[PDB]
């Protein structure tokens, strides 16, 4: 390559993330509206940035999904994490869901209120941690911007998928899931 | 917390007295010895286990083996003639406790 | 002076002096024919330590305002006849003695007070 | 609190105390082994990426060889076990590097020096991102020259050490 | 005792983690059923893994408790750790209480699904824990099994007790107890 | 975030900068001091399971000593105090040790090397346990014998820089 | 000033910890009854103790205040964290609220069952932290009490105030705040 | 998990590898310049109160020059930011102080040494609070004498490195 | 040559050269008989600082496809008649100084382009 | 944030002129100054404090005395009569200050 | 002896000692006219590792209140016919090796045992 | 994993032999060699890459360039004829594997 002092040669090494799918979820980006969250291999969740809802219930009915015990426990755990992390949910009108025969289903509609203090900059700083290292490309926003975060998209969709090999724009990486298990408590209102 | 020291010694003049304490805090505490004779407040005589304070002779000095100490009188003159005590603190410190005193006499 | 059983015993070391800013000062009794007994002490910054078997009964304390140094027992019932001394102690200069301190040593003695108590 | 996980026995042939990653923890699948030099201060520091993610590769390692195989893949043995691994706050720092629009660590490529006649190492660094891409080298050579001369400075520690 | 170097003899320290009590819980085992957790002197918590339930309610009146505010509050901020440290609880229906006059009792029926992604190995995880150092010996498994924990018992049932010297297989110690302290939030699904 | 209480003073006689453990806080009831070379180490090291125990019993020390007693049993005061005494990852560590069939500790007992002619003592290590009891000497002597050899190594450091 | 060893002159540094106030809240005391926290300029929040209530409600109707959203974010996150943070807070009736058109205004009554294990010396704690470094002053207590902290006050009153120095008893500092942070899930009983 | 910000060049000019407080930040409104002796313990230390306010201060003078202005002012940037900047176990340790009755840290004043002919300074301590005002000098003159002598051993290992 | 008060001014140090990575290149103006007053400076990661002052009205970026060195002023009110002036200033080759530097110069100068703003 | 030079000094042939340069961050900062002569660029005379830039004659030498800071033209040449200024960041850096130039006439 | 395909072989190395703590024992097998294949070893805490291909029908195991090492190999189907040998390893004397060793070693070989499996 | 032997060398008496194992995990790894002689158990020849077992000739020696082991056998005698084994674990420990073997023939 070049050396350094005459004698040090400098040298780089890249880490294969994907050895670790057995133990932790792995998070990519495909492109600007697709980004996904594997658990293990066979399956995990997908979240995408869209015009279309699909759920206009405007009910989230968790204590019968609860009840029923039908969803993948690994794939409601990472919900919740990006749930209870998002800072000051107040709107909770904003959140529609469907759990069905185990099915998993979360919309979060950002046109709500749709530009600090709204729905969309609360929930997508969440999306934008968990899907870290490549979801920046989905935002209409340049750096320097902690706060005020918006997209041009309505809704944030979150429904169980398959795996595939999905990890074109960025690879796959734990750090955004690790990252937010410390956020689980932060920014959360009363009742 | 209780230290014990012999009630009394006696030495004849010109010999070697040595009056003893001992208790469990010891390896941990130091003893004070303090002189007291009739009528009068005590006055320090050995400070820490050995060093001895300004204006004590040079007779006095004191030793330690572990959880007992000792002073040592060398010498001994008529005026050394007194009710000797012993001080240290519990094994967590902050109660201080007095031995019995011992008796030191002349004959 | 002389003091009945329920009464309280109030002396102050104003004569040896007190309340001397560094120094950790106490309190000790002699009853007639027997050893030394400690009875409390207090450090610079107010703090204070009393033999457990007389806590209940007893305060130290320093008037600042007078630089002195002062004990005070309650229902001095007979049993506290004694001969009552202060000593200066040890002094502190550093933040971990300021309010404890694992030993102290009773350098000066503040001549000693003859108490009796009686009916 | 501070991570606590050890590393597990890894030691190359020449490479006493260190630590080797094998093939498939790698993207060019070469084996590589790191001495004692670079390996132990991964118990001191508290700033490194590189020793955080040797943690995680390392405990899956051991969690795969030890623990029998679960129903359905699940992440309860991470949940518990991440604050023990890794530094959570450092998620943080390059988290709000980003933000700040600072140069970053996304934790999968590194850099190190290799001394080319001893083939001692240091420890590796991250390779920073900015704007979607790498760093130039030319845009931090300054910090690849402190390092070389960090290494110096350690080697002759070591024969001043050995002059007793 | 044996030197090491020819110099250096070898000896030990045991802790007595007893005068811990007046600060900090203690837990001890005494048998494969019987579990401890003191707190101060006088009172505890006393976990029995038994077949025999006590309370065949389906309620747990816990708004009704606090409003009485009858109940010992050291052992309530640990039953709520207890509780609040299970992962993944999400059938309420396996847990009764009975709340009355300030007496505790709180039922967990460990047969209600009873082998991953069910209620035995979820409440078992933090007993584990609660009183880890000794209950070990009261799971039906050997080492390795980081989920899958079963035991042959049908419920776990922690009731208030009164101080006595039970610490027969195993020491007190604070240790399970304050483990716990950190897992509080962890693994705690939406509604 | 670190542990940041630190222990009151309770030298020995010949023990200065160091800790004495009182025959309550010991099974065996023998008064223990050990010194400011192997307790100055409780303020640097994050993993050692004897530092975090020797705080616990500190605490309790002076919060005996210092605070007025309460009505009835509370432990709000170790609800909020715990995590400046002790590394709860530590906890964890043991905790992942036992589940996945390793030797750990249960922070009840521990083992050092005396010095016959100094008194000279290392820093408590903790004896392990596994499959319900203590591992026997014959299964650790080789890390007792690395420790003789870093207590070694640090005499003969201090005499150096006693050289100057 | 005076030397050290003859050569080291010892020499003093105060911080101006106001310049912090655009980034994070700073607690002030000004008085035994009034105590204030600012968040950045313009607004922050008044915490008093007093005899005189506000509210005689027995309502706080949170649910109703997060579906408006007409309060200042910045403030409820305060509140919620002082909440949040009051150990063993089981007593509702002893805390009412008034949310009307942004207005926060929140009243906990220390009366209510007036002393270890009461609502007082809960409230007063949080109080305390959040005030920490001036609202000692403003309590019928000694040092060495860590519990049971009382006030001859009957209420603690919260509400949103403008800004202005009110900085006379101790200066503006971040750390009661930023110390809460840690204590938000801390004692926090079940249901 | 342990503090990862790092401090923003502030050099002084004879004061290279230091931080330099400008006057905004000091009550005094003079410009106070540290050197890399006293700097670079911040990255070593859990427990100097000092050095977590260097970080507070030093974050907003980089979220202030870096971020946009907010529409109205939020805290959420350090609700997340916090545990990366400071110990908040020292919060808690000079609480327990405040609560137990010893001398504690409330954050704002500081004291140090410094050297009458080279300029060279000890990092801050805090000055300690009890019963509502400041510990006399006098009551704490013993821990500057120690500080006084660390330093001359500090600046004694200098020469003697240079010895080599 | 000749703006008009609410024209933009744009300027390109395509003579002196530009845009040249490790570099932080900068902009400066001189009134007629005033002394020098520095405009802003763009970093080689293509960050910026302006003078406060006249910040909102200026832009200062590189073209690197061209190698171009570019600053745009709005609002030219007649106030803002100078000679104008590029300096390359220091280089950076580390981490620390990519989007800020506590120090800068203007070591090469490029010339002076006079400006003249009237109608 | 403000740097205040004189507007003017003389000096005879040969003599040497001294120009001067203050300012609050000047502890911090380090000071450029810059010769400028009718009808040029200016070009950097001295470099931080006081080093010399290649091609800048012996004569021209700078240093410092904490806020304040100066260029010193010793022997000083028809050819030096020129503007000379000085420049620093402020407090923070970031903001860089030219001060007023001072005209240094040879007389 | 000789087996049938669907029996269990258990052979146990007591002629040449066994269960010796401080070592890992293991197991060797060679098929006649092959080279030699591992079987699996134990460490003296009990721990085991198998050859991944064999592991599913093995059992390594040392009983220690007769300080014997023994083998199970389950359905024995013709092709396990083998000279079968223990090995006595490395030692270990510290925690980390104690349930899991990066290397061992075969260095005393427990002379062989020829198994005939057939019907 | 797996290790390459050639599966035969020849040699003629007073020859030095040399027989070659490579692998991957080699330089991780270490290499064990043993000797079997038609009817007995193998014994170790080689321990570690080159470290000679007492009791083993001083002919045998071994040696290592990375991902490649040899044994070589100096002055090779009619008794070294044996089938020659390299072993070595796999890159992550835990798999033991033996080569293929190499029969060394002494004509
Ligand atoms: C850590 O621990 C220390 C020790 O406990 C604690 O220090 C104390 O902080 C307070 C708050 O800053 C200090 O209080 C100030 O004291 C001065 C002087 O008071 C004496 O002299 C005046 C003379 O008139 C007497 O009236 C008075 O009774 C005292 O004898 C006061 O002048 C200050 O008041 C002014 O400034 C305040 C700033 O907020 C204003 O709020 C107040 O309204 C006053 O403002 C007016 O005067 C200003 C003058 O500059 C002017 O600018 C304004 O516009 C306006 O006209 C104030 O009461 C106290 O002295 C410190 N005690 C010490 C060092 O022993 C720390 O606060 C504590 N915590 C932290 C985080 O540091
Ligand atoms: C909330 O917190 C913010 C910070 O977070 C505070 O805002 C700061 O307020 C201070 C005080 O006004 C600003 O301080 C600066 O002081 C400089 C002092 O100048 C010195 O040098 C001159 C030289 O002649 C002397 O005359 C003088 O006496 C001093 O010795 C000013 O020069 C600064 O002026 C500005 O303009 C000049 C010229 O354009 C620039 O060079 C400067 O860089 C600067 O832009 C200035 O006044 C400080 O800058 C403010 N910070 C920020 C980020 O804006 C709030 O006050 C506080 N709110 C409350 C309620 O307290
Ligand atoms: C998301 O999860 C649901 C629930 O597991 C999947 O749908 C089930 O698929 C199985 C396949 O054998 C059917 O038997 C169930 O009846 C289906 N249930 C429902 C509610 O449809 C669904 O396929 C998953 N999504 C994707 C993309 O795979
Ligand atoms: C601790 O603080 C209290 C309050 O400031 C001090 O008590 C005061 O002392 C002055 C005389 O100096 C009296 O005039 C006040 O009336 C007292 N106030 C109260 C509430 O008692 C106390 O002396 C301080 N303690 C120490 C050791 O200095
Ligand atoms: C568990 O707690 C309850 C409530 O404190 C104890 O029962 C009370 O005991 C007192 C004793 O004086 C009686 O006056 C109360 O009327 C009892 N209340 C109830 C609801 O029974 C109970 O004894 C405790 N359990 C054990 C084993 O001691
Ligand atoms: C507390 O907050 C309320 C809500 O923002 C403030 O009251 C509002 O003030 C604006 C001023 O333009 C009015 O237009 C609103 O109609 C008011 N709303 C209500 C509910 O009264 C109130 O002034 C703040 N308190 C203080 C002390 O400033
Ligand atoms: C930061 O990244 C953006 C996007 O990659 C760069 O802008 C692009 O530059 C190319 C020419 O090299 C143009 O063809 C594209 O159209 C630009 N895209 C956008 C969105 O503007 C930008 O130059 C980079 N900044 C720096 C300093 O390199
Ligand atoms: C691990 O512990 C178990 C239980 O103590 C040991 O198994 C026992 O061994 C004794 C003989 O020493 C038998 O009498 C018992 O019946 C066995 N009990 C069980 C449940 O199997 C086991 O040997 C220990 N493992 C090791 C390697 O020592």
């Amino acid at each position: 390559t070049s050396l350094y002092k005459g004698v040090y040669e400098l040298q780089t090494l890249e880490l294969n993330m994907e050895t670790l799918n057995m133990t932790m979820p792995l998070s990519c980006t495909k492109n600007n509206s697709h980004h996904y969250i594997m658990v293990g291999n066979e399956t995990g969740l997908e979240l995408t940035l869209t015009n279309t809802s699909i759920i206009n219930h405007k009910f989230c009915n968790l204590s019968d999904a609860h009840k029923k015990n039908l969803y993948d426990h690994a794939l409601m755990s990472i919900i919740s994490t990006f749930h209870l992390s998002i800072p000051n949910f107040n709107q909770y009108e904003a959140m529609s869901c469907d759990f069905n025969g185990g099915k998993i289903s979360v919309q979060y509609n950002l046109s709500h209120s749709y530009h600090c203090g709204t729905v969309a900059n609360g929930v997508l700083q969440t999306f934008m941690r968990m899907a870290w290292g490549g979801s920046y490309i989905a935002l209409d926003s340049g750096c320097g911007n902690w706060d005020c975060i918006m997209t041009s998209y309505q809704y944030l969709i979150i429904q169980n998928t398959t795996w595939e090999d999905h990890c074109q724009f960025s690879r796959p990486s734990p750090i955004g899931y690790l990252g937010l298990l410390s956020q689980r408590t932060r920014d959360i209102y009363i009742s | 917390y209780e230290l014990t020291q012999p009630p009394s010694v006696s030495v004849s003049p010109g010999q070697t007295a040595r009056i003893t304490c001992s208790g469990d805090a010891l390896p941990k505490q130091y003893a004070y010895w303090y002189q007291q004779k009739p009528g009068q407040a005590p006055v320090m005589v050995i400070y820490k286990d050995s060093e001895r304070p300004s204006g004590i002779p040079e007779r006095f000095s004191g030793s330690n083996s572990g959880t007992t100490v000792t002073l040592t009188i060398s010498g001994v003159q008529a005026e050394d003639e007194a009710d000797y005590y012993c001080q240290s603190a519990d094994s967590d410190g902050t109660y201080r406790v007095f031995g019995g005193g011992t008796k030191v006499t002349v004959l | 002076g002389l003091l009945k059983p329920s009464e309280t015993l109030s002396l102050t070391c104003a004569v040896y002096g007190g309340s001397i800013s560094s120094y950790y000062w106490s309190w000790i009794r002699q009853p007639p024919g027997k050893g030394l007994e400690w009875i409390g002490e207090i450090s610079h910054s107010g703090s204070t330590n009393y033999n457990p078997s007389l806590k209940s009964r007893v305060t130290i304390s320093v008037d600042t305002s007078k630089n002195q140094l002062s004990l005070k027992l309650r229902s001095v019932t007979a049993a506290d006849t004694a001969v009552y001394y202060c000593a200066r102690g040890r002094d502190c200069r550093s933040v971990s003695c300021y309010v404890s301190s694992p030993e102290n040593w009773f350098d000066p003695w503040g001549q000693g007070t003859p108490i009796t108590v009686s009916s | 609190g501070t991570f606590t996980w050890t590393l597990s026995d890894s030691e190359g042939k020449d490479t006493p105390g260190g630590y080797c990653l094998t093939r498939w923890m790698l993207i060019e699948a070469e084996l590589k082994c790191f001495g004692n030099t670079a390996v132990a201060k991964c118990n001191e520091k508290h700033d490194e990426e590189f020793c955080d993610m040797l943690r995680l590769f390392d405990f899956n390692k051991q969690a795969i060889q030890r623990l029998k195989a679960p129903a359905q893949m699940s992440i309860q043995l991470i949940n518990k076990a991440v604050n023990a691994l890794i530094n959570d706050q450092l998620i943080m720092k390059n988290h709000l590097r980003d933000i700040m629009c600072i140069p970053y660590c996304n934790y999968s490529k590194y850099w190190y020096l290799n001394h080319t006649t001893t083939g001692r190492t240091s420890l590796p660094k991250c390779w920073l991102v900015s704007n979607g891409s790498y760093l130039n080298e030319t845009h931090f050579s300054d910090d690849i020259e402190q390092q070389a001369d960090n290494m110096i400075t350690e080697m002759l520690q070591k024969e001043y050490m050995e002059r007793q």
